[PDB]
C-alpha cells in the first residue's frame, strides 16, 4: 500500500504542473529565457467584476 | 540558451514599450534608454537599423516583479511611452530602469527610495537616465516631497512593508491623476506571516476599495516567486460602483 | 417646367420643384447643389421642413419626405393628391391640401 | 472458380449454394461451366479479387 | 469487464495467404474489403452527381469569365500551368 | 451616357449607420489558484473567515443557536463571521417582522464588509468574493446559493442544520 | 441629429426622424431592393393583388368547412396561382394567406427568372440585359423587367438569336455556326 | 524591406516550425503569424539557420526522422503496386 | 484517384468545370534560363524541406491523437447523459405523484 500511494502522490505532483503554474526553486544559473515561448495575446489575470 | 552570437528576432508586445526576441527560447526585452551599458549585467541585443545601432536589454522575470506579471498575463498596464510613473520602492533601476525604457524620452520616472546606501546608485543610474527623477525620502511621509511631483499617470509600489496600504493610500491622493492607473506587488510574508496568504490579498484588495481605488485584475507570480502577487487597478475618485 | 420655388426660413436654401418632376435643392449663395431629383412625375410643391436637412415634394398621388443628399425617407401613404405644403416650424408639423378637400397634420418628429 | 470440384456434375449438386470469400462477401454457385471439368460461375454481392478465397461452409 | 475471464477476452491471430497462391498478393481480409467498398462509393457518388450536372447544364448559362476562359479542340477546358513576353522585356532578360 | 438599371435612391435599413440597429455594430482564462491541490484547499487554516448568508442568521434563531459560539463548536477553532452590506441591506429590507434577527446581525463580535457594487442582491456578492479569494466559509442555507458554491473548488460550506452548523468540504474535521 | 443625451433620450423616446411606423419597416425598400425593382410604385400595386387574394381567403374559410362551393373555389384559387409561379406548393389552403406575398410575385418577375436559369449572374445583371435587347420570350423580344413569367412561358425564355451574348456562349465552347448567325 | 532576403525568410520560417528543431522542447501551442515590423539582432555579451545545421547531433536528427517519413509516405504508393502487378507476371 | 470521364467533362455548367492542367513538354526559355544557387544554397535548401517535413508530421500526429481521444470521450459523455436523463424521469414521476 505504501509504495501504490508513494507512485500515486508523484504522478499527481506531475499532473498539478499541467494544471497550473509552481513555484520550483525559482531561478538557476543564467537566464535562458522563457524556453515554452511568449504568449503575447494570452491574459490568465483574475479579473474582479 | 540565449548565447552570445545567437541571433533573434525582435517583435513588439502587445503592451507599448515592450518587445519580445523570438528564438529557440524567447525574452521579454525592452528598448535601452542609455545604448552600450548595462544596469545590472542583463543581456542585451543589438540591432542595425538604417546605420544607427539601437540596442535592447533583457528583462529578467526571477529579478523584476513587473516583468513576472508581463509573463504571468497582465491584462492591462498604464505604465506606457510618455506616461508619468511613480515608482514607490525604488531600490535601485533593477526595475525602474526598464520602466524608464517603457515611459520613453516623453515620459518621466519618480523613483522613490529610503535607504541611502542603495539610493546613491539611484543616482549614478539615473544621470544615465535624464528621465528618471530619485527622490530618497521616505514613502511614508508625502508631504516632504510633494515639491518634486506634480501629477502622475500610474503609480506602481513595490514597498515591502505592513503598511504599504496607508502608503499607496496617501500616494495616490496627492499625486495620482483621476482614473489614473495603480500596481501593487503584494508579498504576503512582510504583511502578516501569521494568516494565509489567500487571507492576506483579500485583506490588501478591501483597503484599497476603501480607499477609492477599484481593482481591476488580481495575479499571481508563479513560478518566478512564491506567496507574491501583483493587484493591478484603477483611481475612480468618484465612485467604484 | 413651370417652376415652383420655396427658400429656406433662414434664407440659405433654395428648393425648386419643376412640374415635370425636376427637384433641386442647392445653397443658392455658394452655388452649391445639395439634391438633384429627376422624378419622372407630376411634382406640385415642395416644402423645407425644420431646416434644409430635409425636404417634402408633393408628387402625382403621395407626398414623399427626402433627406440633406436627396435619399427617399419616407412615402406619405395618408396625404392623397396633395397640391400645397406647408411646415409649422415651432410645431414641427407638416400640413397638407388638394383635390380631396382634406387638411392633415403630421408630426415629422414622430412621423 | 476453380479448384472447388472436379467435375461438372459435383457443381450440379452444389448449384444454389451459399459461398463466401475470406474477406466476407456474400455470393451463390450459379452454374456449372462446360470448359474445364470443376470450374463453375457465381455471383457475389461485391465484386471479388484474385487473391481472395472462397469457401463453402458443409458439415 | 463482470463476470468475464480474461481466458474468454484471448486474442484470436489472423491467418495469411496460402504459399501456392502468394503471387496473387495478400489475402484481404473484412477489414481491408471495407476500405474498397467505402472509396468506391465515394467515387460513384461524386461521379453520378457530375453526370447529373451535365444532363441539367442549361445551354444559355451566360458568366462575364467566359471570355478569359478558352476551350479546347477537344471540347475540355484548357488551364494555363501559371497563372508572353514583349520584345523590351526579352531584350532586358537576354 | 445614362447608366442601365436605374433605381431610385432609397434608405437602406440594413446598412444605414443613422438607425439605431446599425449604430452599436485578447483571450482570458482565469489562473486556478495556488491555494488549491486539486479539490483539496491547503492554504486555508484556523482562525477561519466566514460569510453570513441572509437566511442563516434566521435559521440560528429558530434554532437557538448562538453565531460565534455556534461556529467554534462546528469547526472547533476561532471563527471570524462577517457580514456584507448586502446581507445588512437584506436584512433591513425584511421589515419589522425581522427586527430581532437584525439587532443579532448587530452583535460586535459579527465584523463588518464594505461593498463596493450598486446592487443589494447579496448571494451574487459572496459568490463573487469567494472565486476572487479562496479564503472564506459560506454560511448558509439557500437552496439555491448552495448548489453554486459546491461547483466552486475549494470552497468549504456551513449549514445550520438539525440542532448545530455542519460544515460540508472542510477536510480539517 | 447628433447623439441625444441622456436627459434629452427620456423627453425625446418618440423621436424618430428615419424610422415611422407608416413605413411598415421598409418593407418595401427592401423587397425592391432584393429583385431590383426600378418603379417605387410597382410593390404596392403587388400589395394589393396579395390583399384581395387574402381577402378572399378569408371570406372562404368563414364559410362552413363541407361546404362544396368553399373547397371548390379555395382549390381554383390555388390552381392559379400555383400556375402562375406565385405558389410553390397546392396542398395547403393556409398558404394563400401565409405563403401569398409580394417577393411571391416579385420571383416570377423576368429578371429574377433570368437568374435562376443562370442566363445572368445578378438580377442586376439581367435587368440590364432586358432593357438592351438580348432576351426574347417565345419569338418576342421583352425589353420591360418587370414581365410575369408563368411555369409554362418559363420554357420560352432565351436569348435573341443574333445577340453577341449568344455569340460569346458558343465561341467559348468551340460550338459557333456562323450559318445560323 | 519587400525584397525579403532568402536568409532573413528562412530564419522566420525557422521560427514559425520551431517544435521541429529539437524533439525536447515542445514549446507552447502557437500560431505566430509574421509580423509586419520586427528586427533581427543579436546578443552581446552565424545566422540561425547556419548555426543549427552546423551542430551533427541536429544533422542526424533530421536525416534519420526524414527518412522515417519517406518510409511511411511511400508505402502502398505506385511504387508498391508495381512490384504487387509482377509477381504476377512469372518472373 | 477518381477521374471524371471525357464526355461527361466536356457537358459541365461553366460552374463545375474541372481545372486539368496539362504536362509540359517543350522547354520554356524561363525554364532554360533560371538560376539555382548549389553548394551551400543546396543544403541550406534541403535542410528547409527536411524541418517542413518533421513539422507537418508532428502536427499530423498530434491531431489524430485529439480524433482519437475525441472519440473516447464522446462515448464516456454520451453514458453520463443517459444516467442524467433516466434519473431525470424518476424524479419527475415523484414530484408528480405528490401532486
Ligand atoms: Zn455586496
Amino acid at each position: 500500500s505504501r509504495v501504490k500511494k508513494r507512485k500515486k502522490y508523484q504522478k499527481a505532483q506531475k499532473k498539478l504542473k499541467s494544471v497550473r503554474a509552481v513555484y520550483s526553486g525559482g531561478q538557476s544559473g543564467v537566464y535562458e529565457g522563457e524556453k515554452t515561448g511568449i504568449k503575447k495575446g494570452l491574459t490568465r489575470s483574475v479579473k474582479f467584476k | 540558451g540565449a548565447r552570445g552570437g545567437a541571433k533573434v528576432v525582435i517583435e513588439p508586445h502587445r503592451h507599448a514599450g515592450v518587445y519580445i526576441a523570438r528564438g529557440k527560447e524567447d525574452l521579454l526585452v525592452t528598448k535601452n534608454m542609455a545604448p552600450g551599458e548595462s544596469v545590472y549585467g542583463e543581456k542585451r541585443i543589438s540591432v542595425e537599423e538604417p546605420p544607427t545601432k539601437v540596442e535592447y536589454r533583457v528583462w529578467n522575470p526571477f529579478r523584476s516583479k513587473l516583468a513576472a506579471g508581463i509573463m504571468g498575463g497582465l491584462d492591462e498596464l498604464f505604465i506606457a511611452p510618455g506616461k508619468k510613473v511613480l515608482y514607490l520602492g525604488a531600490a535601485s533601476g533593477t526595475s525602474v530602469s526598464h520602466v524608464s525604457d517603457v515611459v520613453g524620452p516623453e515620459g518621466v520616472v519618480y523613483a522613490v527610495e529610503f535607504s541611502h546606501r542603495p539610493g546613491r546608485e539611484l543616482i549614478s543610474m539615473a544621470k544615465k537616465r535624464p528621465n528618471i527623477i530619485p527622490i530618497i525620502e521616505d514613502a511614508r511621509h508625502p508631504q516632504k516631497y510633494r515639491m518634486l511631483i506634480g501629477m502622475v499617470d500610474c503609480v506602481f509600489a513595490d514597498v515591502a512593508q505592513p503598511d504599504q496600504a496607508r502608503i499607496i493610500a496617501l500616494n495616490s491622493h496627492m499625486f495620482l491623476k483621476d482614473q489614473g492607473g495603480v500596481v501593487i506587488s503584494i508579498k504576503a510574508n512582510c504583511i502578516d506571516s501569521t494568516v494565509d496568504a489567500e487571507t492576506v490579498f483579500a485583506r490588501e484588495v478591501q483597503k484599497l476599495r476603501e480607499e477609492r481605488i477599484k481593482p481591476l485584475e488580481q495575479l499571481t507570480l508563479e513560478p518566478y516567486e512564491r506567496d507574491h502577487c501583483i493587484v493591478v487597478g484603477r483611481y475612480m475618485r468618484s465612485g467604484l460602483k | 417646367g413651370p417652376y415652383h420655388i420655396k427658400y429656406a426660413k433662414n434664407g440659405t436654401h433654395l428648393l425648386i420643384t419643376g412640374r415635370k418632376g425636376h427637384v433641386a435643392s442647392m445653397d443658392w449663395r455658394k452655388g452649391q447643389l445639395r439634391a438633384e431629383l429627376f422624378l419622372n412625375e407630376t411634382c406640385h410643391s415642395a416644402t423645407y421642413l425644420q431646416n434644409e436637412q430635409y425636404f417634402a415634394v408633393a408628387q402625382k398621388k403621395y407626398t414623399f419626405i427626402y433627406d440633406h443628399e436627396g435619399t427617399e425617407l419616407h412615402r406619405l401613404k395618408q396625404h392623397i393628391e396633395a397640391r400645397h405644403l406647408d411646415f409649422l416650424p415651432y410645431h414641427y408639423l407638416l400640413v397638407t391640401a388638394g383635390e380631396t378637400g382634406w387638411l392633415k397634420y403630421h408630426d415629422v418628429s414622430t412621423g | 472458380i476453380k479448384d472447388m470440384f472436379s467435375s461438372a456434375m459435383e457443381v450440379a449438386r452444389f448449384e444454389g449454394a451459399q459461398i463466401k470469400t475470406v474477406s466476407g462477401i456474400r455470393g451463390e454457385i450459379k452454374r456449372a461451366l462446360s470448359k474445364p471439368e470443376g470450374h463453375y460461375r457465381a455471383a457475389f454481392e461485391d465484386k471479388i479479387l484474385m487473391s481472395d478465397i472462397v469457401i463453402l461452409r458443409s458439415w | 469487464a463482470k463476470l468475464v475471464h480474461d481466458v474468454q477476452k484471448k486474442q484470436h491471430r489472423e491467418r495469411s495467404q496460402l504459399t501456392s497462391r502468394s503471387r496473387y498478393g495478400f489475402l484481404e481480409k473484412h477489414k481491408d474489403y471495407v476500405k474498397r467498398a467505402q472509396d468506391f462509393h465515394r467515387k460513384q457518388s461524386t461521379l453520378k452527381v457530375l453526370r447529373e450536372k451535365a444532363k441539367e447544364r442549361n445551354p444559355d448559362e451566360y458568366y462575364h469569365a467566359m471570355h478569359s476562359r478558352k476551350t479546347d479542340a477537344k471540347g475540355l477546358l484548357i488551364s494555363s500551368r501559371h497563372g508572353s513576353l514583349s520584345m523590351d522585356q526579352v531584350k532586358l532578360l537576354k | 451616357t445614362r447608366k442601365f438599371g436605374l433605381v431610385k435612391r432609397t434608405l437602406n435599413t440594413k446598412k444605414d449607420q443613422r438607425l439605431k440597429k446599425n449604430q452599436e455594430n485578447t483571450r482570458n482564462i482565469p489562473q486556478v489558484s495556488s491555494a488549491l491541490f486539486f479539490q483539496y484547499n491547503q492554504a486555508i487554516k484556523p482562525p477561519y473567515q466566514v460569510l453570513i448568508d441572509t437566511n442563516f442568521i434566521n435559521f440560528s434563531i429558530q434554532k437557538k443557536v448562538d453565531i460565534v459560539r455556534g461556529m467554534m463548536d462546528c469547526l472547533l477553532a476561532k471563527c471570524n463571521p462577517l457580514i456584507t452590506d448586502c446581507v445588512m441591506a437584506e436584512l433591513e429590507k425584511l421589515g419589522p417582522k425581522y427586527r430581532i434577527a437584525l439587532k443579532l446581525a448587530r452583535d460586535p463580535r459579527i465584523k463588518r464588509l464594505s461593498c463596493s457594487h450598486k446592487g443589494t442582491y447579496a448571494d451574487d456578492c459572496l459568490v463573487h468574493r469567494v472565486l476572487q479569494h479562496k479564503c472564506y466559509i459560506v454560511a448558509t442555507n439557500d437552496a439555491g446559493l448552495k448548489q453554486r458554491i459546491r461547483k466552486i473548488p475549494g470552497i468549504p460550506l456551513m449549514s445550520v442544520g438539525g440542532h448545530a452548523y455542519v460544515i460540508e468540504k472542510l477536510p480539517d474535521v | 441629429v447628433r447623439k441625444l443625451k441622456h436627459h434629452e433620450q427620456k423627453l425625446l423616446k418618440k423621436v424618430d426622424f428615419l424610422e415611422w411606423k407608416q413605413d411598415q419597416g421598409h418593407r418595401d425598400t427592401q423587397v425592391m431592393r432584393t429583385y431590383h425593382i426600378q418603379n417605387r410604385e410597382d410593390y404596392h400595386k403587388y400589395n394589393r393583388i396579395c390583399g384581395d387574394i387574402r381577402r378572399l381567403a378569408n371570406k372562404l374559410s368563414l364559410l362552413p368547412p363541407t361546404d362544396p362551393f368553399r373547397r371548390k373555389h379555395e382549390q381554383l384559387l390555388l390552381d392559379k396561382l400555383y400556375a402562375m409561379g406565385v405558389l410553390t406548393t397546392k396542398s395547403k389552403i393556409s398558404d394563400l394567406e401565409n405563403k401569398v406575398t409580394v417577393s411571391a410575385i416579385c420571383r416570377r418577375r423576368l429578371p429574377v427568372i433570368m437568374h435562376r436559369l443562370k442566363m445572368a449572374e445578378t438580377i442586376q445583371d439581367a435587368v440590364k440585359f432586358i432593357e438592351q435587347g438580348h432576351v426574347r420570350v417565345g419569338p418576342n423580344l421583352i425589353n420591360d423587367p418587370a414581365y410575369l413569367v408563368t411555369r409554362n412561358m418559363e420554357d420560352y425564355v432565351t436569348w435573341v438569336d443574333n445577340s453577341k451574348i449568344k455569340k460569346t456562349l458558343l465561341r467559348y465552347r468551340n460550338q459557333i455556326d456562323d450559318f445560323d448567325f | 524591406d519587400d525584397n525579403m532576403r532568402r536568409e532573413v525568410q528562412r530564419d522566420l520560417l525557422l521560427i514559425k516550425h520551431r517544435a521541429a528543431l529539437d524533439p525536447k522542447r515542445h514549446y507552447k501551442k502557437q500560431r505566430w503569424e509574421v509580423p509586419e515590423r520586427f528586427a533581427i539582432g543579436t546578443i552581446i555579451e552565424s545566422t540561425i539557420l547556419e548555426t543549427l545545421m552546423g551542430d551533427e547531433a541536429s544533422n542526424k536528427y533530421f536525416k534519420r526522422k526524414y527518412n522515417e517519413i519517406q518510409e511511411k509516405s511511400t508505402s502502398g504508393r505506385k511504387a508498391h503496386y508495381k512490384k504487387m502487378k509482377e509477381m504476377r507476371k512469372k518472373r | 484517384g477518381l477521374k471524371v470521364p471525357k464526355a461527361v467533362q466536356k457537358e459541365l455548367p461553366f460552374k463545375s468545370q474541372i481545372h486539368q492542367m496539362k504536362p509540359q513538354k517543350k522547354k520554356t526559355y524561363m525554364a532554360k534560363r533560371a538560376v539555382v544557387l548549389g553548394g551551400d544554397e543546396k543544403k541550406a535548401r534541403s535542410f528547409i524541406q527536411k524541418v517542413l517535413t518533421i513539422s507537418k508530421a508532428k502536427d499530423s500526429k498530434r491531431k489524430e491523437q485529439k480524433a482519437s481521444q475525441r472519440k473516447e470521450r464522446l462515448k464516456k459523455l454520451a453514458k453520463m447523459e443517459e444516467e442524467k436523463s433516466q434519473r431525470d424521469k424518476e424524479k419527475k414521476k415523484e414530484y408528480f405523484a405528490q401532486n
